[PDB]
RNA sequence: AAACUCCAGUUGACACAAAAUAGACUACGAAAGUGGCUUUAACAUAUCUGAACACACAAUAGCUAAGACCCAAACUGGGAUUAGAUACCCCACUAUGCUUAGCCCUAAACCUCAACAGUUAAAUCAACAAAACUGCUCGCCAGAACACUACGAGCCACAGCUUAAAACUCAAA
């Protein structure tokens, strides 16, 4: 949450998209029920911090590999 | 058993010890020296009178020689202590392992297995 | 019986407060283990049930000393927030 | 090869290991006054390592000093011996609030 | 310093008999133990005794024993809000380092983490 | 061995203290002992009252005898000092400067046990 | 690294030195690291003694005017 | 584990002991 | 001089006074707090009687003994007895963990006495007799 | 080495001859094996 | 309540009983066990496994004989409780716990996790418990119940211990 801030902006720079905040359950693996049958998923996720706040892995590391998206991840 | 006035084993070969004072020798005697002590000096008159070589310690004949002088302290103990069930194991856990001993001597060096019998007083028995 | 007396677990009063000095002479009989070690003396702890109550005993020290000592690791962590609202 | 590549070697910065305030002292059972610094003044109780901060070595020595003492006649079992309760207090304990 | 464990659960590896025989595993948890109340002892009994000592003498007769039953009067009293106050402090947290919820907010955010991730 | 007789005298009079070591002293070479040294500590209050010969004592003379005495010689001597109604109380201890101190390093510390419990998701 | 043992006596010797670290700039200085440099200077004109390569070090940073307060 | 094997076997014994009381 | 809490060794030469006599002239009173009943005797410093009250003595029986209350009772009869005997200082020593333990203190201080010290000899065998089998509850 | 330190040592141990004189020294003289240890390691000996 | 008032409290004298604190230590022993002090003797094996055909041990309880006896205490007696109370609660007291000399040879004698060597590599891994395995050897196990039983044999054991089935029964345990 240190970086929360400065990761949004730089997305929003870039023209690309940020998510900083708590990841809620199903965000890629129900994306289609949580925002509509066309959503289009995100096509490489970034991962500048790849724990979360309790020193696990973020969740969307594993979604992001049962989407069959690519990650980049510090 | 040695006499009370032999020295220990550590200051047996000092030089000079034969000019020293009388009371100097009691105190280098196994007079005044636990039951151990004198232990060290029997074994190392058998080696002398059985082993060729007194100062090899690691062969069959040092080990044989080595345990039947603890088997002598056990049955010693066991004379005045009838009841210590403890060194009672270790007395026939010690015949055991020294009839273990003996027998692969007679298997590997018969010469050498009769001169330990014959100086450890030992009267070897084939197993039923 | 053949110790001095009115050395052992003795405890002088000041100034007459004699609220003070029993608190101080009961601190001093807790802390040595007396009370404890008095209690439970009135009947007879078999050795098999005071092995396992010092069985308990002992667990239960390392497992309150080493949630005392995470807790004042973590005590500083306690502060406000640096990163409201992010 | 290069020069600047780490090389294998001991902690160099590595700090002496800590002894006990008794470390290389002889414990004697004669020695009254060092062994009534270990037991309660109130109760002659003695304290644990914990509270002396002896080493596993120097607890045994001192329990077993005092154990003789006071059975040889030394030392008291009761209470400590007032003459010695002004002497350096060395055990982290302290009996008043 | 904690104690040591080397040794002293039954384990395999470990040759001697279990100095320690812990009927739960010896992992810390993420909560810690409610803030327990002190069951409750009567009070100001030593003023209701001085009252009724005097009522004996004085046939229970109040206004002989006026003075010693306005102690035990106020005594009560006390007492009523003493222990009102009680739940208080109880509250603010004062006499402990923190309340077991607020401390128990602090171990969430440090859970122990006795597996791999 | 080397043994270290503590003994803790009857409070008397310098005369009747002397014979009392002396006649103890005799007793322990009459057994064989060679006397290395005696030394006295001083007469103190006893750190309790000890009973001994059908008499209460609360004062004693403490002495110390270093001597070196074969193995056999320590349980008669003790049978010795039993009988003497002048020692309160003696003991017989294999001397402390005997047995070496070996070196110490320090305290080792002990780290945290690991791998007491297994790594599952309980 | 092979200073660290020279590190490891200057700081026994004398201490940290109340000139404060300033990791920020790359190419910061420390006394000890001064004294390291001096050190290793000295022992590549051939002196190998450590204990007297040691005391010739302290001697030429005080002729250069540098503060080496002996902890004890 | 529940005791209910030993249960079963206690009271195996018990009568046993007992009817060995009873002749 | 700052306070000592531990007492003054006979023998020595302390400062101390109460009424001009010293700490090993101070009479004693003597409580035994019982599980069930509270015991009070005083003596003087030669071991002389001076007074005597228990729970029992003060008309309580049965369960109302082992009470606070009964033992601050016997300690003011304690006390009462004692103060005509010429006692004002008393040195306590209380053996026993029964629940007049410090209320028949109170009693003494109540009754008119002034406790300059606390005492406590509560048998504690060093290994001893076996007591009595735990009770099954 | 050790027996050379022995040697020396038994010119002062007590015989039948000096015993009546070793005891009346003995009785002069007082040894005190009393001493005390500080939160720093360092030894107090007795004032005397 | 009964019981005791030759009772209770203070002080002194005071053991063939039991061993606060230390011990937050984790050691010794083959196991059983072993935590007051001193001394004496004293803790097998210079490959490993290995005797249920042997030898020597083995908590507690128990038996036989002679002693000790503070306290505890089966049984028993009294008090109380209860519908009953052959219990739980209270008091008294014995066998017994102790010593000596013989026996008896049993424990949830279980840390229910065999000895020796080695591995953390993976295909980790039913579940739970105290992570998963490799080499090698001995011991042991093969539905439940009958059955720590019957019979036989052995034994200082005689209402005993060890070894230890079958028939009938069930479709589960
Ligand atoms: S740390 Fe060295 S003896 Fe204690
Ligand atoms: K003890
Ligand atoms: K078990
Ligand atoms: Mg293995
Ligand atoms: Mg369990
Ligand atoms: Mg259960
Ligand atoms: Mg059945
Ligand atoms: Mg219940
Ligand atoms: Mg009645
Ligand atoms: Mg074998
Ligand atoms: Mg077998
Ligand atoms: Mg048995
Ligand atoms: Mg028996
Ligand atoms: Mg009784
Ligand atoms: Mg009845
Ligand atoms: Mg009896
Ligand atoms: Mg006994
Ligand atoms: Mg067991
Ligand atoms: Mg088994
Ligand atoms: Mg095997
Ligand atoms: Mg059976
Ligand atoms: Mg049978
Ligand atoms: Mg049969």
């Amino acid at each position: 949450r240190q970086f929360s801030y400065l990761i949004e902006n730089m997305a929003r720079d870039c023209g690309e998209y940020a998510h900083t905040r708590y990841f809620r359950g199903g965000m890629l693996t129900n994306a289609r029920l949580l925002f509509g049958p066309t959503v289009r998923l995100p096509d490489l996720i970034i991962f500048l911090h790849t724990l979360n706040n309790i020193f696990e892995p973020h969740v969307a590391v594993r979604d992001a590999a049962k989407m069959n998206i690519p990650t980049v991840g510090i | 058993d040695p006499p009370p006035s032999t020295l220990l084993k550590d200051y047996q070969n000092v030089p000079g010890i034969e000019k020293v004072d009388d009371v100097v020798k009691r105190l280098l005697s196994l007079e005044m020296a636990n039951k151990k002590e004198m232990l060290k000096i029997k074994q190392e008159q058998f080696m002398k009178k059985i082993v060729a070589n007194p100062e090899d310690t690691r062969s069959l004949e040092a080990r044989i020689i080595a345990l039947s002088v603890k088997i002598r302290s056990y049955e010693e103990h066991l004379e005045k202590h009838r009841k210590d069930k403890a060194h009672k194991r270790y007395l026939l856990m010690s015949i055991d392992q020294r009839k273990k001993m003996l027998k692969n001597l007679r298997n590997t060096n018969y010469d050498v297995f009769e001169k330990i019998c014959w100086g450890l007083g030992i009267e070897y028995t084939f197993p039923p | 019986a053949k110790h001095l007396k009115f050395i052992a677990r003795t405890v002088m009063v000041q100034e007459g407060n004699v609220e003070s000095a029993y608190r101080t002479l009961n601190r001093i009989l807790t802390m040595d283990g007396l009370i404890e070690d008095i209690k439970h003396r009135r009947y007879y702890e078999k050795p098999c049930r005071r092995r396992q109550r010092e069985s308990y005993e002992r667990c239960r020290r390392i497992y309150n000393m080493e949630m005392a000592r995470k807790i004042n690791f973590l005590m500083r962590k306690n502060r406000a927030d640096p990163w409201q609202g992010c | 090869s290069n020069e600047d590549l780490p090389i294998s070697m001991e902690n160099p910065y590595k700090e002496p290991l800590k002894k006990c305030i008794l470390c290389g002292k002889h414990v004697d059972y004669k020695n009254v006054q060092l062994l009534s610094q270990f037991v309660s003044p109130f109760t002659g109780c003695i304290y644990g390592r914990h509270i002396t901060g002896l080493c596993g070595k120097k607890q045994k020595e001192i329990t077993k000093a005092i154990k003789r003492a006071q059975i040889m006649g030394f030392m008291p079992v009761t209470y400590k011996d007032p003459a010695y309760l002004k002497d350096p207090k060395v055990c982290n304990i302290r009996y008043r609030e | 310093a904690t104690p040591s464990l080397r040794g002293r659960l039954a384990r395999f590896g470990n040759p001697r008999k279990p100095v320690l025989k812990p009927n739960k595993p010896l992992i810390l948890a993420n909560r810690v133990g409610e803030r327990r109340r002190e069951k409750g002892e009567a009070t100001c009994i030593t003023e209701m005794s001085v009252m009724m000592a005097c009522w004996k003498q004085n046939e229970f007769r109040d206004d002989a024993c006026r003075k010693e039953i306005q102690g035990f009067l106020d005594c009560a009293a006390r007492a009523q809000e003493a222990r009102k106050m009680r739940s208080i402090q109880e509250t603010l947290g004062e006499s402990g380092s923190l309340l077991p919820n607020k401390l128990n907010k602090l171990l969430q955010r440090f859970p122990n983490k006795p597996y791999l991730s | 061995p080397r043994y270290e007789l503590a003994l803790i005298l009857k409070a008397m009079q310098r005369p009747e203290t002397a014979a009392t070591l002396k006649r103890t002293i005799e007793a322990l070479m009459d057994r064989g002992a060679i006397v290395r040294d005696l030394e006295n500590l001083g007469e103190r209050a006893l750190p309790y009252r000890i009973s001994a010969h059908s008499q209460q004592h609360n004062r004693g003379g403490y002495f110390l005898v270093d001597f070196y005495a074969p193995t056999a010689a320590v349980e008669s001597m003790v049978e010795h000092l039993s009988r003497d109604i002048d020692v309160i109380r003696g003991n017989i201890v294999k001397h402390p400067l005997t047995q070496e101190l070996k070196e110490c390093e320090g305290i080792v510390p002990v780290p945290l046990a690991e791998k007491l419990y297994s790594t599952k998701k309980r | 690294y092979h200073e660290d043992r020279i590190r490891a006596k200057f700081y026994s010797v004398y201490g940290s030195g109340q000139r404060a670290f300033d990791l920020f700039n790359p190419n910061f200085k420390s006394t000890c690291q001064r004294f390291v440099e001096k050190y290793t200077e000295l022992q590549k004109l051939g002196e190998t003694d450590e204990e007297k390569l040691f005391v010739e070090t302290g001697k030429a940073l005080l002729a250069e005017g540098v503060i080496l307060r002996r902890v004890g | 584990k529940n005791v209910l094997k030993i249960r079963r076997r206690k009271m195996n014994h018990h009568k046993y002991r007992k009817l060995v009381k009873k002749t | 001089t700052k306070f000592s809490i531990y007492p003054p060794i006979p023998g020595e030469e302390s400062s101390l006074r109460w009424a001009g006599k010293k700490f090993e002239e101070i009479p004693i009173a003597h409580i035994k707090a019982s599980h069930n009943n509270t015991q009070i005797q005083v003596v003087s410093a030669s071991n002389e009687p001076l007074a005597f009250a228990s729970c029992g003595t003060e008309g309580f029986r049965n369960a109302k003994k082992g009470t606070g209350i009964a033992a601050q009772t016997a300690g003011i009869a304690a006390a009462a007895r004692a103060k005509q005997k010429g006692v004002i200082h008393i040195r306590v020593v209380v053996k026993g963990l029964g629940p007049g333990r410090l209320s028949a203190m109170h009693g003494l201080i109540m009754g008119g006495l002034e406790v300059i010290s606390i005492t406590d000899n509560t048998p504690i065998p060093h290994x001893g007799c076996r007591p009595r089998k735990a009770r099954k509850l | 080495r050790e027996v050379l330190q022995l040697q020396e040592e038994v010119k002062n141990f007590i015989t039948r001859e000096n015993l009546e004189a070793r005891v009346e020294a003995a009785l002069d003289s007082r040894k005190n094996y009393n001493w005390a240890i500080t939160r720093e390691g360092l030894v107090v000996r007795p004032q005397r």
